This record gives C-alpha cells, sequence and structure tokens, in this order.
RNA sequence: UUAGGCGGCCACAGCGGUGGGGUUGCCUCCCGUACCCAUCCCGAACACGGAAGAUAAGCCCACCAGCGUUCCAGGGAGUACUGGAGUGCGCGAGCCUCUGGGAAAUCCGGUUCGCCGCCACC
RNA sequence: AGUGCAAGAGCAAAAGAUGACUUGACAGUGUUCUUCCCAACGAGGAACGCUGACGCGAAAGCGUGGUCUAGCGAACCAAUU
RNA sequence: CCUGUCAAACUCCAAACUUACAGACGCUGUUUGACGCGGGGAUUCCGGUGCGCGGGGU
C-alpha cells in the first residue's frame, strides 16, 4: 500500500513572466534542457496590445533533470505553509513551481478511458510537507 | 448532474472509450469495421459489422490465443501485432467477410504503429482494407528486426522468462508461414 | 410573418430540449431504409446537412428510392404530391 | 385618467420590460407596514382583503387606498403600533394611451397596473384580538379606492 | 344498442356533425336509428350529443316501433312478423328485435332501411333547448325515457 | 466477462460516498528508451520495448438515496384549462349547467446508485 | 466562451482555439424543395446526385465558400471569353 | 436562511386540441363510374353578421 501511495515529483516548471525573452539563455543553462516562449490572450493598456508574441518562457523537467536541479532550487527557498496548494504542490518567487502526486496519475494525463483522480488519491498540503521535508529542508 | 438543464455526455463519451464524431465517418463506408486495439500486454484485432441492438463480431482475434498455434514470445509487439492481424483476417475470410474498413479507435495513426501493423495482417489475410503503404513499418521491424538487434545491446537478458537470449524474429516467419496452411484449425 | 424565410417562426421545431443538447447518436444517421418503407420525417436540431423544409416536420412519407445516401421520400402536402430529399438522421421508421 | 380605461383585462400581458421603455415609476412607497420586523405568525389575529372580481389596478389605485387604509391603523394604533399590514401584488401590467387619429394607433406608456385574479388577497393584516375592528374599518376605507368590491376575512380569528 | 334520434335542425350545426349523423344513416329531424356499441360507435354519438335523443330501447317498445315504422329496403310492405319472417334469418319482429339489441344483425343485413322515420312527438318533447338532466330531450336517455319517447313517436 | 473488446438506449446511466477484489491468467497503474513515433520544452502525452513491484488510483464486484434524474402510489385535483351544446345567470368584465377530455406546482410514501446486444474468455 | 453582422437556432475528443498544409470560393450537368403552404408564376436561394479535375487525411471521409435562415435584378444595348 | 410578486417577444413542466400515415367500423363508388386525368366556358378578386380565439384603440 505505502509503496503505491507515496508520492513523488512529475513535474517542475520554470518560468520567467516578463512582457516582451533574451531571458531564455538562463534556464537553459540552469535547467538543462530547451526553454520555450510564452504568449498571451486579451490586449493591455500597458502597451501589450499584440495578442500572440513572446511574454516569458519556461521549461518543465521531469526525473532527474528536474530533482538535480531541485536539489540546487529548493536550498534557495525559504518554505512556508501559505505557500501550499490544495493538491500538495508549491510555487515560490524567477518562478519555480512542482507539480506532486501519487503513483497511478497517467489514468488521468492519458488519452484513452482517462479518469480524473478520486479525492482521496488526491495529494494533501500535509502528505506534501512531509514527503518533501522528508528530504533535506525544514517546513513551517 | 446538477439539474434539470445539465446535459451528461453519452455513456461511451463519459467513459472516453468512443469518438462518435469519427466513429459516423466510418460508419458511412458500409463496410465491416476492422476494430484494432492495444493493450500492455496483449493486442485485439475485431471484425465488426453493424446491428440493431448493437455492433456485431464476425471475427476476431487475440494475441494470447496468438500462442495457441505455438507463440512462445511476448504478446505485445510488431510481429505480435502484425500477426494477430492476419489471424483475424483470415478467420473473417471464413465468414464472407471481404472487404472492412480500420478503425484505430483512440489510439494515434502514427507510421508503423502496431495497428497500422495489424492493418497489414488483416490485408494479407485477403481482405480488402483501404490503406497507405508507405504508412505501414518497413517489413522487418514487422518481422522484429527492431528488437532482436535490441538484444544485441545484451549485458542482459532483453527477457525475463527463457524465450530465447538473442530472440527468433524468424519464429515470426514460422508462425506466418503456419498461417497460410489451408488445414489450420481457425 | 413579417419574413419569408425558411426558418421564419420555427423556434420551437428546430431546438433540442435541453438534455438532448449537443451531438447525436450516429446509428440512426446510417439507418437503412427499404423502397416503399414508410417513414417519420423529424429533423434533428443536432444535425445540420439533410434537411428538408421545416414546413415538413411531422409528415409521414413513403421511401420511394434514395439519391446519394441521402433518401427521396414522398409525401402529400395538402393535395399537391412532392418528392423530399432527406437524409436518415431526419427519419423514424413508422410502426 | 379614469379607471373605466385600465379596469377589466382585455390586452396581453405587457410586462417585458426588455422591450417597454419610459415606464414611469410605481406610486407605492411601502408594501411591507407596521412592525415590519415581527412575524406574521407572531399574532392571534390575520385579516387579509380579498377582492371579488377579477381586475385591474393602477398604482395610483394601490397607493391611494394602501394609504388611507394604513393611515387609519397608524392613527388607532400608533405609529408604532403592535401590527404588521401587507400589499402582496405589485404593478406589473404597463399601461398605454394613443393620445393623429386611429393612424399608428400603439399607444405611448403612462401607467402600470396590477392584475389581481377574484377571490384573491389584495392586502393581509396581523393584529391582536383588541385591533381587530380597527383593522376591519382599515379595509372598509381601502376597499373604497379600488375598482371592485370586496370581503374582508379573517384568516385567524376564533375571538368573536 | 342504442336508438338514436335527430331532434335538431341541420341548418346551423356544423358540418362535421352533420357528416356524421349522416353517416349514421340518418338524414331528417326525427329520423332514428339503432346503432350499436363499440368504441368507434361510440365517438360518433358523443360528437352528435347535442342534436339528438339516444338511449337503450325495450325490446318491448324496439318491437311496437320496428312494427309501426320499420320499412325493406325499397317499398311501402309493412314489416310485420310475416314480413320479418319471409325475409329475414329470424321468425318474427320480436325475433329480429332481440338480434338487434343483443346486437347479432342489423336493419340493413336484413333489407330493411337503417332508418326508421318516426312521426313527432305526441304531446311533445321536453324541449331542444337543454339535456335530458336539465329537463330537456337532449343527450343520452333512462331506457324508460327512451322509450317514452320513442313510444310517443309511434 | 476472477477484472476484456465493440456497442445500442444515451442521467433509471448524473453527483457524492462505503466495503471487497487479483503468483506464470485479464485490465491497469507500473519498469524502460535501441529502434517506428513523439513533444513550438519535457518517453508527461503520443509511440515503441518489457515485467522488478502493486491492488493504492483506475477498472470489475457488492452496497448507500443526501443531491440530480426515471417511473409509480396517495393528496393536491377531476381542481386550473378545455373541444361540443344552452331562449342558463350577470349592467357588465364575466359566470353557470350538460357532454367529451384533463394538467402543473407541491407534499408524503415507494422506485432509480443503469438496462440490453454481439464477440472473446476458467 | 467562441463562432464577422439582427434575431432565433446549431456546435465541446467540435461547427470553438491553436499549427501546418491548402485554395472546393474549381469545371460541367442534373434531382428535389423553396421562391409561390394548400395551388399556377420568373430571377434568386438551398438540400441532394452524377461526370471531370483538385485539396487534406493512414483511412473511412471531409471541402459545390463563411454552421443555418438576409446580402439581391428581365429584355434591349455594350464589353468580354 | 426567512418572506412578497411577474412575463406577447421566459420555460424544469404541460393540456384540451390541431395535424401526417395506417388499420378498423361507418359512409361512398364499380348500369347513378367514385378517386384521378385531359380539354371548353365562366363568374369572381368592394363583402357582411353571429359565435369562439384573437391584435390595435377609452
Ligand atoms: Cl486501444
Ligand atoms: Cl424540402
Ligand atoms: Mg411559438
Ligand atoms: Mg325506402
Ligand atoms: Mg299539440
Ligand atoms: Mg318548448
Ligand atoms: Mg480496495
Ligand atoms: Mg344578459
Ligand atoms: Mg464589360
Ligand atoms: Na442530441
Ligand atoms: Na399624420
Ligand atoms: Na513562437
Ligand atoms: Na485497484
Ligand atoms: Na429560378
Ligand atoms: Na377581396
Ligand atoms: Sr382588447
Ligand atoms: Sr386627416
Ligand atoms: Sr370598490
Ligand atoms: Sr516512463
Ligand atoms: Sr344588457
Ligand atoms: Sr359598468
Ligand atoms: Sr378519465
Ligand atoms: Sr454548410
Ligand atoms: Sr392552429
Amino acid at each position: 500500500f505505502h509503496e503505491m501511495r507515496e508520492p513523488r515529483i512529475e513535474k517542475v516548471v520554470v518560468h520567467m513572466g516578463i512582457g516582451h525573452a533574451n531571458a531564455e539563455d538562463i534556464l537553459g543553462e540552469i535547467t538543462g534542457q530547451m526553454p520555450v516562449r510564452t504568449k498571451a490572450k486579451r490586449t493591455v493598456g500597458e502597451f501589450d496590445i499584440r495578442e500572440g508574441d513572446p511574454i516569458g518562457a519556461k521549461v518543465t523537467l521531469r526525473d532527474e533533470m528536474a530533482e538535480e536541479f531541485l536539489q540546487t532550487a529548493l536550498p534557495l527557498a525559504e518554505l512556508a505553509t501559505s505557500q501550499f496548494d490544495d493538491t500538495g504542490n508549491f510555487s515560490f518567487g524567477l518562478d519555480v513551481t512542482v507539480n506532486l502526486v501519487r503513483p497511478g496519475y497517467r489514468v488521468a494525463k492519458r488519452d484513452k478511458a482517462s479518469r480524473s483522480i478520486p479525492t482521496k488519491h488526491r495529494l494533501n498540503p500535509a502528505d506534501a510537507v512531509a514527503f518533501i521535508e522528508s528530504t533535506y529542508d525544514v517546513e513551517v | 448532474a446538477t439539474g434539470p438543464r445539465y446535459k451528461v455526455p453519452m455513456r461511451r463519451r463519459r467513459e472516453a472509450r468512443t469518438d462518435y464524431h469519427q466513429r459516423l465517418r466510418l460508419l458511412k463506408s458500409g463496410k465491416p469495421r476492422l476494430v484494432a486495439r492495444k493493450s500492455n500486454k496483449h493486442v485485439r484485432a475485431q471484425l465488426v459489422t453493424l446491428g440493431p441492438n448493437g455492433d456485431d463480431t464476425l471475427a476476431s482475434a487475440h494475441s494470447s490465443d496468438l500462442a495457441e498455434y505455438g507463440w512462445e514470445a511476448p504478446t505485445g509487439n510488431m510481429p505480435s501485432a502484425y500477426l494477430t492481424g492476419l489471424l483475424a483476417g483470415l478467420r473473417a475470410q471464413e465468414a464472407g467477410v471481404e472487404e472492412a474498413v480500420l478503425d484505430i479507435g483512440l489510439n494515434s495513426p502514427t507510421p508503423g504503429s502496431k495497428v497500422f501493423a495489424i492493418q497489414e495482417g488483416a490485408i494479407d489475410a485477403g481482405l480488402d482494407i483501404p490503406h497507405n503503404d508507405d504508412v505501414l513499418a518497413d517489413w522487418q521491424r514487422t518481422r522484429g528486426a527492431h528488437i532482436a538487434e535490441y538484444d544485441e545491446q545484451l549485458e542482459e537478458p532483453l527477457y525475463s522468462g527463457d524465450f530465447d537470449a538473442a530472440d527468433l524474429p524468424e519464429h515470426f516467419d514460422e508462425l506466418r508461414e503456419t498461417l497460410l496452411d489451408g488445414d489450420i484449425e481457425l | 410573418p413579417s419574413s419569408n424565410g425558411p426558418l421564419e417562426g420555427t423556434r420551437g421545431k428546430l431546438k433540442n430540449k435541453p438534455r438532448d443538447r449537443g451531438t447525436s447518436p450516429p446509428q440512426r444517421a446510417v439507418e437503412e431504409f427499404d423502397d416503399g418503407e414508410k417513414v417519420h420525417l423529424k429533423i434533428d436540431p443536432s444535425v445540420p446537412n439533410g434537411r428538408f423544409h421545416p414546413r415538413f416536420d411531422g409528415q409521414t412519407g413513403t421511401v420511394e428510392g434514395k439519391q446519394g445516401d441521402a433518401y427521396k421520400v414522398d409525401i402529400v402536402d395538402g393535395g399537391k404530391e412532392k418528392t423530399i430529399i432527406v437524409t436518415a438522421a431526419h427519419l423514424r421508421r413508422q410502426e | 385618467k379614469p379607471a373605466s380605461m385600465y379596469r377589466d383585462i382585455d390586452k396581453p400581458a405587457y410586462t417585458r420590460r426588455e422591450y417597454i421603455t419610459g415606464i414611469p415609476g410605481s406610486k407605492i412607497a411601502q408594501h411591507k407596514m407596521g412592525r415590519k420586523q415581527k412575524d406574521a405568525d407572531d399574532y392571534p389575529v390575520q385579516i387579509s382583503l380579498i377582492v371579488e372580481e377579477t381586475v385591474q389596478l393602477r398604482h395610483g389605485s394601490l397607493e391611494a387606498s394602501r394609504l388611507s387604509a394604513n393611515r387609519h391603523l397608524i392613527k388607532e394604533l400608533g405609529e408604532e403600533g403592535d401590527y404588521k399590514m401587507t400589499l402582496r401584488k405589485f404593478p406589473h401590467q404597463v399601461l398605454r394611451e394613443n393620445k393623429d387619429g386611429m393612424r399608428a394607433a400603439f399607444g405611448k406608456i403612462v401607467g402600470t397596473a396590477a392584475r389581481v385574479q377574484a377571490g384573491e388577497q389584495l392586502f393581509t393584516a396581523y393584529c391582536n384580538v383588541e385591533d381587530a375592528e380597527h383593522v376591519k374599518e382599515a379595509f372598509r376605507r381601502a376597499y373604497n379606492k379600488i375598482t371592485p368590491s370586496c370581503r374582508i376575512k379573517v384568516e385567524r380569528g376564533e375571538e368573536l | 344498442m342504442h336508438a338514436l334520434v335527430q331532434l335538431r335542425g341541420e341548418v346551423n350545426m356544423h358540418t362535421d356533425i352533420q357528416d356524421t349523423l349522416e353517416m349514421l344513416n340518418i338524414h331528417h329531424v326525427n329520423h332514428c336509428t339503432l346503432v350499436p356499441e363499440t368504441d368507434a360507435y361510440r365517438g360518433m354519438v358523443a360528437k352528435v350529443n347535442d342534436f339528438v335523443a339516444f338511449g337503450e330501447p325495450s325490446q318491448e317498445t324496439l318491437e311496437t316501433v320496428l312494427a309501426t315504422r320499420a320499412e325493406p329496403l325499397e317499398g311501402d310492405a309493412d314489416v310485420d312478423d310475416e314480413w320479418v319472417a319471409e325475409h329475414t334469418d329470424y321468425d318474427d319482429i320480436s325475433g329480429l328485435a332481440f338480434a338487434l339489441l343483443s346486437e347479432e344483425t342489423t336493419l340493413r343485413e336484413q333489407g330493411l332501411s337503417p332508418t326508421l322515420r318516426l312521426h313527432p312527438p305526441r304531446g311533445g318533447h321536453d324541449g331542444v333547448k337543454h339535456p335530458v338532466k336539465e329537463g330537456g330531450q337532449l343527450g343520452k336517455h333512462d331506457t324508460e325515457g327512451i322509450d317514452d319517447l320513442l313510444e310517443a313517436m309511434r
């Protein structure tokens, strides 16, 4: 039981919201894999009329590429309670967010006969703090 | 769910198992659907005809009963898929079925995928199905060359139970061979 | 009326009841009829192509052959006989 | 104008404000009256006023009656007596007047009325067994300013 | 088996009603017909409910009438036992009368005109502006009432 | 159907919940990228190859009615409305009688936590 | 929500959004309905076929313009093929 | 939560009723030939009233 229930990270997204780019470089260096541009919707009085146009970038880290980045990422931040997602996710910031969830998650991300995860199998803020905390750092 | 004005999707759509929009286009041809479906360990290939209470299955072919003829290898690969196709293609040939349209379900039209490889077997069995040659995988990957040359990158057996270390795509030929036999109890 | 367009005053007849919203089943858009068969004309709001003139909803016609995949149903408007071209999606076998 | 012009029900229901404009505001100032914080069950007596014929009541009639009606209770029971009267109807029907000749006759919106089917309760008071006669007199006045004849019926009152 | 009797003229009566009457083989005021009792036959009388007098007659009366007002399919020949017997699968009026009521045959099936052309009610009827319940003569009747009329219209 | 594939009707099938279920069997989660294929960045997905592990999800099985829905009982109600008729009543708006039909809201009590088709299969 | 524009209607693994490819907004000839309920009447319109040629797709298939209902015009004369 | 009211251009509901086709009974037609088909000749295209349902207008 405990095994197929014990958490893990599915993806760590690093993103810089700018609004007009040259910032890609650093992420390619710090993560270890290419980045991707960010667009937007709706005109913005802040001279943000052009709808589809570069505004930021991001990178999704999976498996090692993710951990290896976290070993250094996590330390650089002071984690708090009000910094957690009801689904066991946390963002802090250059932004760095982490998507955590129990084993059989593919069930929802696949194509064929997918299904949403029962509120029970959903990770909890608590179960999140624990798992993470139990990996080189403190809570509170 | 919420109230009366609410709209609950057709069951088979909730379940996310049938793509009706695509289905319709299929159903139009009038020809029977050559249902091709995968599974982690298996591969099925049904030949469906339309009915008054629901679809009818005039001829199937499961990768499991593929061993029933002498298959000692796995049941979720190209060699597997092809064969299963040719098997159902034959059985169907035994029901009066002559043509069909490939129904790859919710799978993807990827080039050389097991589905097209399944479709290739039913064609070879004698059935008439609208296809696209250059979308099918190369005769070898159909055999198991892609996998055999993988065990070449040995150091650790490609398999658990011993079917063999280097694997025998020849076996593929051996089985295929056994199917073109008139006798063979279908 | 105020306009003499085909859909004039057809809000009611050409609209699905809430729970009948969205795409329709394919089983009946493929139904095969036989020449002579009596069929009930009723447009499927969810279906767009293969519709006969609204004025004919409720008519019970007799399939007298088909054109393409669509059917050529025979009906009688008042006293004048007409040949209506409709697709299965808008037909139901009588009885 | 005379109530004769809009007392019967003969036009189609006309209330879609989304299509009507220049609709005059209601002359009614209060539908809830008396001690509107208390409750209807807090009283022994509950006397309502029933309209005997189905009609239309222009807001000027409702207010005109409701006024002189309640104004009595305020007099005989004090501007803070122990009662609570209510006017359950509201002026929804919009009324027009064609004010030229019969050409392009559709009128211009001039008022609002409340359609009250015969046998319904226009008003409903809630008083203590004592002021029951001051409420009956409060209605005798009110039914003199609406078009139909009425009945003063007791909904809860064994005290007689 | 019911006795239908038109008591109201044709002028101003709806056409679909008058058409029904003629379908029930009744073409003039005071004409009478003996109609079975099926769903179909019910719908019709129901629809004519206002320009007719109906109900089930007593075997007795039905005879009194048949005697006095039945006619061949063509002719003056009086329909009397002899006549009845010489042409009808029966032996006498009572014989016929019983079948009609039991609903086994029809005046037509025998060679009798579907209509029994009665005579104005002697002493007048109870009026055509109200049903039987309101004291009039229109609508369904009491086997006794029906007779009272048919009797009076010998 | 000791867990499968394709369906028809498309909520009686929804929403929410409880309990049980898997050694070479099934479905999965799962393990892994040499290839076919793949991601405007990610073997996440898609695709391919494979079983060290698991029954915690999913799924299948049994059950729960609180919400939603289907049908039924009784009450509302033969009330509202209404096709036909009237030398019936009313100043009138309108009402009534006779005849043939006949709701809706709501309340209480049951039902409903899907049904059926073809194929494959200890 | 969006879907160019009135209103009513259709649409969610799409009819909406994004990407790419593409130009079927192609040639020609019909059936039917509409225009004109019933019931005769032109232009215009629509659905539905067939022949030829194309576009996309693995394929079924989809494209005779924009999801449906408005955006339209006789003869004579002129130009043009 | 509790409480007070509405809708020609609102609808989770919903008639009576009208209406397509078929069967049955009725009625009608096969010397009075219906149903239908072709042809000749019209008149007519100021209507009115009662009742039911209406829309406008005191
Ligand atoms: Cl599959
Ligand atoms: Cl049409
Ligand atoms: Mg309407
Ligand atoms: Mg005679
Ligand atoms: Mg006398
Ligand atoms: Mg008299
Ligand atoms: Mg369990
Ligand atoms: Mg009078
Ligand atoms: Mg020119
Ligand atoms: Na639908
Ligand atoms: Na003028
Ligand atoms: Na870009
Ligand atoms: Na499980
Ligand atoms: Na034309
Ligand atoms: Na005229
Ligand atoms: Sr009026
Ligand atoms: Sr003048
Ligand atoms: Sr008065
Ligand atoms: Sr993986
Ligand atoms: Sr008078
Ligand atoms: Sr008066
Ligand atoms: Sr009844
Ligand atoms: Sr279109
Ligand atoms: Sr009508």
